[PDB]
This record gives C-alpha cells, sequence and structure tokens, in this order.
C-alpha cells in the first residue's frame, strides 16, 4: 500500500474511442483517450503524468494519465486527457503569462 | 450524525494520491486514507477537525 | 503503474513528481518547458506544493534534483468535476527549471495530429506497483 | 524536444 521507489515505466497502446467504449460507454468523452488493457494499468500516485508517443522520432506528450479501473485492472482500458483537445488551451494560457 | 458519515471510505476512479479524512463509526474518530482526486463523496474531508465537527461521534 | 518495468535512470527527463511541503508525492506531472509543467486538473496542484525534476529514485537523498516552487496554478476552466472532462491544469514556474541532460522537456502535440489506435505509447510514473 | 539525453529502453 505504498508507491514504488525508483520511476516506473510500462509500454500500451491506443485504442479507438469506439474500442474504448466498449467498456466504458459514454463516460467517455470527446477529451479523453484511452491505453491500456494491455496487461499495465496507471494507478494511484500516476495521475498527472504523461503517456507519450514517439512523432517524428520525438517523444509527444499525447495524453495525461486521468483515470480508469478503481483497483487499478490491468483488463481494461486507462483512460487519459487528450491533449490535441486540450493543446489549443495550453497555448493560449503560455502565450498570455 | 448525518447516515454518510458511516459510509466507508471512497478512493474513487481518477489515480492521484491525496490524503483526506473520513469517519470511522468503529473506532469513534476520523483516519486518513488516500483519494482518488475525483468523485468524492461526503465522508472524505480536508482536515481531521472538518472531520470531527461534521461527523463526530456519529 | 502496474505491471511495469522500471525505468533507465534519466531516460524520461520531463517527468516531475508534484509533492507536499511535508514531502508526499501525489501526482506526477510533465515539463512543457523551462518554465511550464502540465498536471491533471484533479490534481489539484497549489502554490505551496513543489515540483520535483531530476529525481529517479526518490528514496535515494544523493540525486542532483532540482525542487523549484510553483508561481501559478492555471486550472482548465472547462474541467469537470464530475464526468472528469477537461482534466488538465498548467503550473508557471517561479523558478524555471535548468534543463541538464537529466531534465529535459516534452513535445507538445499538435491540435492537428492524430495518433493512430495500435501506436504503442509509453507511460511512467511513480505509482502504486499493486492495488 | 522529446530528445532524451539518456535513452529510454524497452519502450
Amino acid at each position: 500500500a505504498n508507491t514504488p521507489d525508483r520511476l516506473q515505466q510500462a509500454s500500451l497502446p491506443l485504442l479507438s474511442n469506439t474500442n474504448c467504449k466498449k467498456y466504458w460507454g459514454t463516460k467517455i468523452k470527446d477529451a479523453m483517450i484511452c491505453a491500456g488493457a494491455s496487461g499495465v494499468s496507471s494507478c494511484m500516485g500516476d495521475s498527472g503524468g504523461p503517456l507519450v508517443c514517439k512523432k517524428n522520432g520525438a517523444w509527444t506528450l499525447v495524453g495525461i494519465v486521468s483515470w480508469g479501473s478503481s483497483t487499478c485492472s490491468t483488463s481494461t482500458p486507462g483512460v487519459y486527457a487528450r491533449v490535441t483537445a486540450l493543446v489549443n488551451w495550453v497555448q493560449q494560457t503560455l502565450a498570455a503569462n | 450524525r448525518p447516515d454518510f458519515c458511516l459510509e466507508p471510505p471512497y478512493t474513487g476512479p481518477c489515480k492521484a494520491r491525496i490524503i483526506r479524512y473520513f469517519y470511522n463509526a468503529k473506532a469513534g474518530l476520523c483516519q486518513t486514507f488516500v483519494y482518488g482526486g475525483c468523485r468524492a463523496k461526503r465522508n472524505n474531508f480536508k482536515s481531521a477537525e472538518d472531520c470531527m465537527r461534521t461527523c463526530g461521534g456519529a | 503503474i502496474v505491471n511495469g518495468e522500471e525505468a533507465v535512470p534519466g531516460s524520461w527527463p520531463w517527468q516531475v513528481s508534484l509533492q507536499d511541503k511535508t514531502g508526499f508525492h501525489f501526482c506526477g506531472g510533465s515539463l512543457i518547458n523551462e518554465n511550464w509543467v502540465v498536471t491533471a486538473a484533479h490534481c489539484g496542484v497549489t502554490t505551496s506544493d513543489v515540483v520535483v525534476a531530476g529525481e529517479f529514485d526518490q528514496g535515494s537523498s544523493s540525486e542532483k534534483i532540482q525542487k523549484l516552487k510553483i508561481a501559478k496554478v492555471f486550472k482548465n476552466s472547462k474541467y469537470n468535476s464530475l464526468t472528469i472532462n477537461n482534466d488538465i491544469t498548467l503550473l508557471k514556474l517561479s523558478t524555471a527549471a535548468s534543463f541538464s541532460q537529466t531534465v529535459s522537456a516534452v513535445c507538445l502535440p499538435s491540435a492537428s495530429d492524430d495518433f493512430a489506435a495500435g501506436t504503442t505509447c509509453v507511460t511512467t510514473g511513480w505509482g502504486l506497483t499493486r492495488y | 524536444c522529446g530528445v532524451p539525453a539518456i535513452q529510454p529502453v524497452l519502450s
């Protein structure tokens, strides 16, 4: 009931909202993207961390660890904030402060 | 003694790791627990005192 | 993370740990530049929490870890307490991170970008390893 | 951005 000492990593795939919705149904929203059910699961203490994807050889922020199964089940999809949807907002703020 | 004070601590679907206080009807006092960050229940306070005033000896 | 492997020290240089004044870690975060961290809305960061960059082993004291402060916490106005949507929050660093080879920055996608389903991405963090 | 100094592994 204690978090890891050394930082951790796990490799998981992205899902299609469609396919993610096979599990979460309507709880899935526009600014949400899913990844997981592959045998690894984000869990308590991981929120606000990153789901990065290799774009053009560069790791890109694709989502922020948000929510999911209440027992960090590794068979269900993990739901992350969808950065492509919030990126506009990110920029208006950076660009204003 | 609102009946929510009887409810067991609720972590939630979110994945953060926040310390909150709930009311433990069995021991008659507020304890701490890890709330996930969203969709809280009412037996979940930000301080033990609030928790004591609200569910105190419920 | 559950069923993940332990990382190669310093390989995900954007990853920060958000912690309270007493040192307790409650959420991860990621660096997008010398001055800004993108973390989740519901993490509920404040200007009293501290951003900690450079760490890997939170047990080891002997590490070149930068321990920065929060100037402004920008919670996304559209975030939803109940639906958990638009769960994002920027943090303006009171004091910029010194980008080292363990304190780099991640790339923001373009609003225009489209990451195909099946793409193998990676997630990191110091969260429970078992529920 | 996105290019770390120490390469990550098994990723």
